[PDB]
């Protein structure tokens, strides 16, 4: 599969601190199932989302749904069946931080994974059990599709 | 082989050691006398090292009693020593072994329980052990004379009976003793979600009674508050219990906001569109205390994140919550007053603008519009939380305190805010700063004492003087209590009801001056 | 009264931490106490250091030749270093 | 599925549903509880039935029949805990509301009502209102 | 309190060592007291270094200029070898102590073996050695950096190489360099109690004069007159 | 003063401040044009930051190719709101005002005088101290 994470989120705030970038908005979203908090910078100009929307989110290691590594290089001419065909918005970034509530005595129960899609930042906070696929300086694909 | 060569030495170690004759000495002596050898030198070994420590204690203890020092000091010292030795050397396995050899502990337990310190010993032993049979039995039986929550909720029948008895005590507590009657029940309910849902459903059905079920609804909301304090989301509980099912949009919106313990423009926008529709859902549906506290901390702490296109939406929903009259024609909203809405929203808007601007002197500039607008109750609560968070900053009294004046408008003009204001100032009367010296701390304390005396003048007299008695018996120096009496007898007019004397005069026994104190004591004893 | 060549003396509490009385409290933490300092016009360092209830350690001058005459060559080395460091770093610039 | 429910609910200190329980459940498990609902300790059965509530409204609406059958099983367990949570939560998975005529021949609820009904009726005087009334204007407050 | 908490290595809480170190290293650390004495001596000499810094920097300014950026080198070590800070490390504390010791032996400013050359060597690299021992202490190396053995060896090699690259080359006309580096800011120096500054003051300092424009005595007080305005 | 004597200057400094903004997006032809001027380019077009609904690259994504080697740096944009380092959004920035170069990649922030100028600790300084004078020369020319 190569899907590090999957859920359905709903947007609970669009641009909370006031608009600071005319094409990018910092969505704050909640997950009903995993109860993960999500902060995610989205290029609203090409993929407009407004308040109260819902969307399936998927963080995947690859897109070819076979475990074949992506090579991290832009190949426009790809014949392999891409997972991105099932999604509307697709970004590609690198996880650059994994914080948690760990002490020196006990492991973390809550983890916060931070990803940078070319500058567009995302944080995903929640229980540690769902974020074991994330490891720092690994490449990930964020696949987001609006749900009716 | 025969264990004589080892077990006889095991027994002779406890024979020939210094001072063991007074004891398991019988058991080891039997193990030796049955094992043979030299039983005559055993008795000599027992009595050889008999240092007569006990008669030494006789001499010493009776000499301390000869000295005129209180023997109860000796009793406390011996009890503390032996109890500490027990706690340091208590073994839960051996307590369960005492249970194993017989279910009911012999009369030594029932003689210890007569002693208060040993009852507290069993409380500290058994409150932490929810599976040790001796300890669980002792705590449960002493409750029959804390009921351990594990055995409180182990079955319906025990939980129900302790629940109804404790709730009867809460209702008997009126409005003061609940502080002691509610936690024993609440922590019992707040252990599992099934005992939770059961107790909440029972209190919901009980709340439908118009002959006081409002109080059961209050206690249910308090238990839900405590369940939140234990980190358990009872959002969907209140949803499926109340009329949230009548409106799925309000249900999902509100329940999400409650589950997070925070607001959001999304659910807020849902409720705004619902109450902007021609059919606004019930105002009771949003009138939930923690929810309105979310409104407070959104609109009156520095920050939070806020948009102007939603600032007015938060304000208008809170105005609808605080303003609209829905009359039930057999649970039918047929008359909707929304005429006291716009003024309330305007006042909330202006006051929230001031509060989130992080105001002092500018307060005094627009204090006219403030005391005009504190007449709105919800606005009074909002300013109360704002001034609480500003003044609760460490060392906010070294830099302007005008904020304490505003309670005068609040408490005087709103009776039911007397409990909050005093329950604010109880924190502020315990203010302590190393920068602002004890002189300035006492200055602020005496200022707060004048505020509390004014609040007493509005009728909030029983808990004021009760807490004044408690902190004098504790913290509050005699100077502060004397100044309290000075200001009181300088402002209060006779007659003085005995409900006030019963706490004010027996704490005034410490002093006799502020002479008005002599007049007060003479009048109130005669 | 007073020592000659001292035409004015300004007394003040420095709000900048550099001249504040920095100590190490018993916990081992740096604490910058606010204490009165006097800055004068005209210098007589031997006399003012000889005064009573004057800190004879931290008291210094901005006149380097005074320092050389009263304290010595290593003292005026250090004082000259601090003085030209001050005049350079006053405008915010930095040099090694 | 039963040992799965153990490994997600083995801890007895938590008598509540674990937070994010729908995620610590799965729709496959939402159906498959019925296979081994009666196999665990009754505490775990309770925690599962209570976990039914935190699941999203729509996800329960899709698998409403499964939770209906699970509550029907919950109404059979010897521990009265399971009986009354089944009694309360009969209607939720398909209706979205809970039972409220809850004096349902349980002698324990009968004791609670038979005492506290008349106790509350006696304590109507100075009955401390809910905490909502503080924030409301006088007209709605009186109404 | 904070210094001891953050720098004194703990070899008495097993849980921390399991979280930070592989179980074989935890057993090695807990078993024998020799390594424990070595770490105790490490912390003791770090305390001595702290007192030395306290007497050198009485103003408490921690900003100081030094050759090798130890934090950036540690970060480069982390990201070259893909150090996972979420997992226990495989680096002995004793290996950290011995590595920093032999590295400090390798960093030479003055060479020789008589007491004079050795004392000058100690004084020349005193501050950098203090900074190195504080930064690469086994406590922080095992808690926050979590470097592996090969990463630590690479780090020591890089510190050695960069330090040797940082020594002043003989033949460098440092006099002219100092003259130009102190003359250039005079072109930017302007002129706004009232005290003379700028190029007049710099002139007088280099052009040493018997007549200051604004001579002064920043005279301090020690008794209660330091705080009492009346006595002042 | 143990710092770079030359940094990035007027037009290119203003333009790289505008370029590394979070919301700079470049389509395929634009990045293919820009990579012509990158002398140190290895010839591999990086994966776009956004693939669907259209391929787009970020300004930081292109600038990460300009940054040489695997240097690592932390600075703050000129308009960095102090008290941001204390809030919940410490390592995620609403204003994108903390520049974090990581393994030779600019993963977040807006570059300015305080990170590309002549200040000690600037990105060009670390480039000099790590990669040597030649690679830093190429870095300067490529930025220009």
């Amino acid at each position: 599969a190569g899907i590090l994470f999957e859920d359905i989120f709903d947007v609970k705030d669009i641009d909370p601190e006031g608009k600071k970038f005319d094409r990018v908005s910092r969505l704050h979203c909640e997950s009903e199932s995993f109860k993960m908090d999500l902060i995610l910078d989205v290029n609203i100009q090409i993929y407009p989302v407004d308040l109260g929307d819902k969307f399936r989110l998927v963080i995947a290691s690859t897109l070819y749904e076979d475990g074949t590594l992506d090579d991290g290089e832009y190949n426009p001419t790809d014949d392999r069946p891409s997972r991105a065909d099932q999604f509307e918005y697709v970004m590609y970034g690198k996880v650059y931080r994994i914080e948690g509530d760990e002490t020196s005595t006990e492991a973390a129960t809550r983890l916060s994974a931070y990803v940078s899609y070319g500058g567009l930042l995302m944080r995903l906070q929640g229980d540690a059990n769902n974020l074991h696929g994330f490891e720092v300086d690994s490449r990930v694909y964020l696949l987001m599709k609006k749900l009716a | 082989g025969e264990d004589d060569a080892e077990v006889q030495q095991e027994c002779l170690h406890k024979f020939s050691t210094r001072d063991y004759i007074m004891e398991s000495i019988f058991n080891t002596l039997k193990r030796y006398f049955q094992a043979g050898g030299s039983p005559e030198n055993v008795i000599q070994l027992l009595s050889e090292n008999y240092t007569a420590v006990a008669q030494t204690v006789n001499l010493l203890a009776e000499w301390l009693i000869q000295t005129g020092v209180e023997p109860v000091q000796v009793q406390e010292t011996v009890e503390n020593h032996l109890k500490s030795l027990l706690i340091k050397h208590f073994d839960p396995r051996k307590a369960d072994s005492i249970f194993t050899e017989e279910g009911e502990t012999p009369a030594w337990l029932e003689q210890m329980i007569a002693h208060t310190t040993w009852r507290d010993l069993f409380y500290k032993l058994a409150e932490a052990h929810p599976d040790c049979l001796m300890l669980n039995f002792t705590v449960k039986l002493i409750s029959d004379a804390i009921t351990s929550v594990s055995t409180a909720c182990q079955q319906l029948e025990v939980f129900s009976r302790v629940l109804r008895t404790s709730l009867a005590t809460i209702l008997d507590g009126g409005e003061e003793n609940l502080e002691k009657n509610l936690p024993e029940f609440a922590k019992m309910v707040c252990h599992g979600e099934h005992t939770y849902l059961f107790a909440q459903a029972m209190m919901s059905v009980l709340a439908q009674e118009e002959q006081g079920g409002s109080a059961v609804r209050r206690i249910a909301q308090e238990v839900q508050r405590f369940a939140q304090e234990k980190g358990h989301d009872a959002s969907q509980i209140t949803l499926a219990l109340g009329t949230a099912a009548s409106y799925p949009r309000a249900c999902q919106a509100l329940g999400a906001m409650l589950s997070k313990g925070a607001l959001n423009p999304a659910d807020i926008t849902v409720l705004f569109k619902m109450f902007t529709s021609m059919d606004p859902p019930p105002v009771e549906l949003i009138r939930v205390p923690a929810f309105l506290d979310l409104f407070m901390q959104s609109l009156f702490k520095p920050g939070a994140r806020i948009n102007q296109d939603h600032k007015h939406k938060y304000i208008h929903i809170l105005a609808y919550a605080a303003s609209v009259v829905e009359t039930w024609k057999k649970n039918k909203r047929v008359s909707i007053n929304k005429d006291e809405l716009k003024s309330t929203s305007k006042a909330v808007e202006t006051v929230h603008n001031l509060c989130c601007n992080e105001n002092a002197s500018e307060l005094v500039a627009e204090l006219s519009t403030l005391y005009q607008c504190i007449r709105f109750p919800v606005v009074a609560m909002g300013v109360l939380k704002w001034v609480d968070w500003t003044v609760s900053e460490p060392r906010y009294f070294q830099l302007q305190p005008v904020h304490l004046a505003l309670l005068d408008e609040i408490s005087t003009c709103h009776q039911l805010l007397h409990p909050q204001v005093l329950q604010l100032l109880v924190k502020l009367f315990e203010t302590e700063h190393s920068q602002l010296d004890v002189m300035e701390q006492l200055e602020l304390k005496k200022t707060l004492l004048d505020r509390m005396v004014h609040l007493l003048s509005r009728g909030y007299v029983l808990p004021v003087v009760s807490y004044i008695r408690k902190c004098l018996e504790k913290d509050t120096d005699i100077s502060l209590i004397r100044y309290f009496v000075t200001e009181v007898l300088d402002v209060i007019a006779p007659p003085y009801t005995s409900d006030f004397v019963q706490l004010f005069l027996p704490i005034l026994e410490n002093d006799s001056i502020a002479d008005p104190v002599t007049e007060f004591i003479a009048h109130c004893k005669s | 009264q007073g020592i000659e060549q001292i035409s004015k003396v300004y007394m003040h509490l420095p709000q900048t931490d550099n001249k504040k009385k920095i100590i190490i409290t018993e916990d081992g933490e740096f604490k910058a106490l606010q204490e009165w300092i006097l800055e004068t016009d005209g210098v007589s360092l031997m006399r003012v250091l000889s005064e009573k209830d004057v800190d004879p350690v931290r008291t210094t001058s901005n006149d380097i030749v005074e320092i050389f005459t009263v304290l010595g060559i290593e003292a005026v080395r250090k004082a000259l270093e601090r003085e030209l460091y001050h005049v350079i770093s006053f405008d915010g610039s930095y040099v090694n | 599925t039963g040992l799965w429910l153990h490994n997600k609910l083995g801890a007895t200190d938590e008598l509540w549903a674990p937070p994010s329980i729908a995620s610590l459940l799965t729709a496959a498990v939402i159906d498959n509880i019925r296979l081994c609902f009666h196999g665990l300790s009754s505490a775990v059965k309770l925690k599962l039935l209570l976990g039914t509530l935190h699941l999203p409204r729509r996800t329960v609406d899709e698998m409403k029949g499964a939770l209906m059958e699970i509550i029907q099983l919950a109404s059979l367990d010897s521990d009265p805990w399971v009986l009354m949570v089944a009694d309360i939560l009969k209607s939720f998975p398909d209706t979205g509301s809970l039972n409220l005529e809850l004096e349902e021949q349980n002698p324990n609820v009968q004791d609670i009502l038979g005492e506290l009904r008349e106790k509350v009726g006696e304590c109507e005087a100075s009955a401390m209102l809910p905490l909502e009334c503080q924030y409301l204007n006088k007209n709605a407050l009186t109404t | 309190k904070a210094f001891e908490k953050k720098f004194r290595f703990d070899y008495t809480n097993e849980r921390a060592l399991r979280r930070t170190l592989q179980e074989d290293l935890v057993k090695d650390v807990l078993s024998n007291a020799h390594i424990q004495n070595e770490l105790e001596r490490e912390f003791e000499r770090m305390r001595e270094d702290r007192e030395v810094l306290r007497v050198i920097f009485p103003t408490g300014d921690s900003k100081v200029v030094l050759p090798c950026n130890l934090l950036r080198m540690i970060w480069n070590a982390q990201k070259i070898f893909h150090i996972n800070p979420r997992l226990p490390s495989d680096l002995h504390p004793i290996k950290v102590v011995e590595g920093v010791k032999e590295l400090s032996k390798k960093l030479v400013i003055v060479n020789g073996d008589d007491p004079l050359s050795r004392q000058a060597q100690e004084n020349a690299t005193l501050l950098f050695n203090i900074h190195l021992r504080s930064t690469l202490c086994s406590r922080r190396m095992a808690e926050e950096f979590r470097l592996s053995g090969e990463a630590f060896d690479w780090l020591l090699g890089e510190i050695e190489s960069k330090f040797n690259q940082a020594i002043a080359h003989p033949g460098e006309m440092v006099g002219a360099l100092a003259a130009q580096s102190l003359g250039e800011p005079a072109t930017q120096m302007t002129l706004n109690k009232n005290v003379t500054l700028g190029v007049p003051r710099l002139k007088e300092l280099i052009n040493i004069s018997k007549k200051p424009k604004t001579p002064s005595l920043t005279v301090f007080l020690l008794g209660q007159s330091a705080r009492d305005a009346e006595r002042a | 003063s143990n710092r770079p004597v030359m940094g990035i200057v007027q037009d290119t400094l203003t333009a790289v401040r505008k370029f590394t903004k979070r919301d700079v997006f470049l389509e395929r032809g634009e990045v293919m044009n820009l990579l012509m001027f990158l002398s140190t380019w290895d010839g591999k077009v990086p994966q776009p930051a956004i693939l669907k609904p259209r391929p787009l690259w970020t300004g930081k994504q292109i600038f990460s190719l300009i940054i040489p080697g695997h240097i690592n740096c932390i600075r703050t944009h000129s308009t960095h709101p102090d008290d941001e380092d204390s809030g919940p959004y410490k390592h995620i920035s609403p204003g994108d005002t903390k520049v974090v170069v990581e393994n030779g990649e600019l993963i977040m922030g807006i570059l300015c005088k305080k990170s590309l100028g002549t200040s000690a600790g600037s990105l060009v300084h670390i480039s000099y101290l790590e990669m040597g004078h030649d690679i830093t020369r190429l870095f300067y020319s490529n930025i220009q």
